[PDB]
């Protein structure tokens, strides 16, 4: 099987930079290499075949390079649309392979994240769990901190945080940090607070709720 | 262009066997459709790369399989309804992932002309289905609990509001999540699913209004279609 070994793992530019994707191949596969891209939660999509070709509909500011073991993909200028996972893949023998790809990510402005507070609903305290929802919201960069506190004691090891893939129109993410305890619990206390820390909050955010208000 | 769409896909346990199909449709140069060309199928682990598992050419020989599924899976096609089928049997864990079928570029056969290229070129996957996921697993399905998550009095940020819906204690993956049926989209955010300690996924999505709205939430291994109103505490 013919390994393919892309470089780097992943990649951060900014939009306007223009970008050089790299793939090196175990052997002397010629020309016979073909690049993708992917973004997330759909299927791979054409870019380059034989090397060097562009595909038909595929913007001009992709070009394909190289031959036998060392490839480039170049993207001449960045755009933020282009965020993903690009895939390079050898046809010089079976079994067709693929290389391990490399995920591309958008440098820009910082941003701050907007952030909100929600308590377990009703339906669900009835069934003696309870699950408290807190959001950041459209921010970047993607290094964010999110302490939970209940009526001001600091939580930890109750908590799960979930972030969204950079979007491809602004580049910026989202996050939602939940902090789950049973009912007796959060019957137990009364305050209950979400402290964000961030590079674009000149300080900490909290927000909060009283228990039943 | 051809236009490809995997179906098929499922929870099934280890041991079991299922049958994938993708229909081919829209159409090519010379007003070509998908029993011109060869095509493979193609699979991709959760958070893994592409792995190539078949080829078939257009008239339905020269097949290949990957070591990884060679005496378990078993490729074919039925151009009369321009459909590729993949036959997998003895299925294993690590046989989950979203599954799909791709087609070669180079045109391999013309009926109409009794026209065969003499080789599969086996070329680039110029278009390439949705994908269909398969999960294998011994565990049994659970549809998920849908919670409202109620925008407050004082939750204002920005100069916006944030709402959403919990989908929480799932088994397996995907969960798929619109607003209003979908006439609400600006502003929608559904986060990737985590995984719990009880070893089911949870899952939230949210949607931030200007300072009814119904979430509608669909679960397929379990047949769970739910639509539930978030409404302000």
């Amino acid at each position: 099987d013919i390994q393919l070994t892309q470089s780097p793992s992943s990649l951060s530019a900014s939009v306007g930079d223009r970008v050089t994707l790299t793939c090196q191949a175990s052997q002397d596969i010629r020309k016979f290499l073909n690049w993708y891209q992917q973004k997330p939660g759909k299927g791979p999509k054409l870019l380059i075949y034989d090397a060097s070709n562009l595909q038909r509909g595929v913007p001009s500011r992709f070009s394909g390079g190289g031959s036998g073991t060392d490839f480039t993909l170049i993207i001449s200028s960045l755009q933020p649309e282009d965020v993903g996972t690009y895939y390079c893949q050898q046809y010089d023998g079976l079994p067709f392979t693929f290389g391990g790809g490399t995920k591309v990510v958008i440098k820009r402005t910082v941003a701050a994240p907007s952030v909100f507070i929600f308590p377990p609903s009703d339906e669900q305290l009835k069934s003696g769990t309870a699950s408290v929802v807190c959001l950041l919201n459209n921010f970047y960069p993607r290094e964010a901190k999110v302490q939970w506190k209940v009526d001001n004691a600091l939580q930890s090891g109750n908590s799960q945080e979930s972030v969204t893939e950079q979007d491809s129109k602004d580049s910026t993410y989202s996050l939602s940090s939940t902090l789950t305890l049973s009912k007796a619990d959060y019957e137990k206390h009364k305050v209950y607070a979400c402290e964000v820390t961030h590079q674009g909050l000149s300080s900490p955010v909290t927000k909060s709720f009283n228990r039943g208000e | 262009q051809v236009q490809l769409q995997e179906s098929g896909g499922g929870l099934v346990q280890p041991g079991e066997s299922l049958r994938l199909s993708c229909v081919g449709s829209g159409s090519s140069f010379g007003e070509s459709t998908l029993s011109y060309y060869a095509v493979s199928w193609v699979r991709q682990a959760p958070g893994k790369g592409l792995e190539w598992l078949s080829i078939i050419n257009a008239g339905g020989g020269d097949i290949d399989y990957a070591d990884s599924v060679e005496g378990r899976f078993t490729i074919s096609r039925d151009n009369s309804k321009e459909t590729l089928y993949l036959q997998m049997t003895n299925l294993r864990v690590e046989d989950t992932g979203v599954y799909y079928c791709a087609k070669h570029m180079s045109m391999q056969q013309v009926v109409s002309a009794g026209w065969e290229r003499a080789d599969l070129v086996g070329d680039a996957f110029d278009v390439w289905g949705q994908g269909t996921m398969v999960t294998v697993s011994s565990a049994s399905t659970k549809g998920p609990s849908v919670f409202p998550l109620a925008p407050s009095s004082k939750s204002t940020s920005g100069g916006t509001a944030a709402l959403g819906c919990l989908v929480k204690d799932y088994f397996p993956e995907p969960v798929t999540v619109s607003w209003n049926s979908g006439a609400l989209t600006s502003g929608v955010h559904t986060f990737p699913a985590v995984l719990q300690s009880s070893g089911l996924y949870s899952l939230s999505s949210v949607v931030t209004v200007p300072s009814t709205y119904i979430c509608n939430v669909n679960h397929k291994p379990s047949n769970t279609k739910v639509d539930k109103r978030v409404e302000p505490k």
